[PDB]
């Protein structure tokens, strides 16, 4: 629940 | 005068984490995107779409920035973003041609007048405030790689941001922050001790500009039009009406 996010814990 | 051995290798990993941010497009349509003659709103939205993930790439390969809890990386990325931009912004830009310059892509420029598509009474606000925040800092340190990724990772580590709730966050990230500073007070003298103390004394009157600009620069792309087919991330930290 945010690009942002899942670019970080990708 | 000359730096010691350990500062030398604090540099190298900084410039290994910011290598990312000039290396060849890889993408075709990024690389089509920079290379049009004309940029809308949407243009604007998706090569911030390519700064930002490389932005995330450098912060990612940071050390430093995994000390930080996972919660509080979110919130040092998402309050620093546009910040960030808008310092990659001045480095790359032509002030003679009133045009942005990648060095990823030559012969590939943005027009400064592209900010005349952006919200119509706060355009004039903000170009106004790039081009000050651009003159308060000097020609030798936006010229110098090193001296503005430091500064980049100056306005990164912000243990004043929205998000930050964990104690250890802010202790680490004021940490941090001081330390990074104390390099570039060291590295100011290095490369040029003639006027060092006084372009040092006037980073942080700079830093106070970023702030104010990056800050009312959120809703530039209301409107401005149908934004929908411009990339996700960038309109996570940009306001849209789509
Ligand atoms: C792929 C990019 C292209 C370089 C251009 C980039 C530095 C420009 C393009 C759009 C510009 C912003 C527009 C909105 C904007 C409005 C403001 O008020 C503050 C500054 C920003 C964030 C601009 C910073 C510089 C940007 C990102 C790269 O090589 O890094």
């Amino acid at each position: 629940k945010s690009l942002l996010q899942q670019l970080l814990t990708e | 005068y000359t730096l010691s051995e350990k500062d030398l290798k604090e540099l190298d990993s900084i410039r290994d984490s910011f290598q990312c941010m000039n290396e060849p497009l890889d993408n075709d349509q990024q690389a089509s995107t920079l290379a049009k003659k004309e940029h809308n709103p949407t243009d604007i939205l998706n090569v911030m779409d390519i700064t930002m993930r490389r932005l995330v790439k450098m912060a990612k390969r940071l050390g430093a920035f995994n000390e930080i809890s996972e919660a509080g990386k979110f919130s040092l990325l998402k309050g620093g973003m546009i910040e960030m931009l808008t310092i990659r912004g001045v480095t790359v830009f032509n002030a003679d041609k009133g045009v942005w310059q990648t060095p990823v892509d030559g012969h590939s420029q943005i027009s400064f007048n592209m900010f005349d598509k952006l919200r119509p009474d706060i355009k004039d606000t903000q170009k106004k405030g790039f081009l000050h925040f651009f003159n308060l800092l000097h020609s030798d340190v936006r010229k110098n790689d090193l001296a503005i990724d430091i500064i980049v990772l100056m306005v990164l580590f912000d243990s004043k941001r929205e998000g930050l709730v964990s104690q250890q966050d802010k202790e680490t990230v004021e940490k941090l922050h001081r330390n990074y500073e104390s390099l570039l007070h060291r590295y100011l003298y290095s490369i040029h001790k003639e006027e060092a103390e006084q372009r040092f004394a006037s980073i942080p009157k700079a830093l106070v500009a970023l702030r104010k600009v990056a800050e009312n620069a959120v809703t530039l792309f209301l409107g401005a039009g149908n934004t929908t087919e411009a990339a996700s991330l960038p309109k996570e930290f940009f306001a849209t009406n789509y």
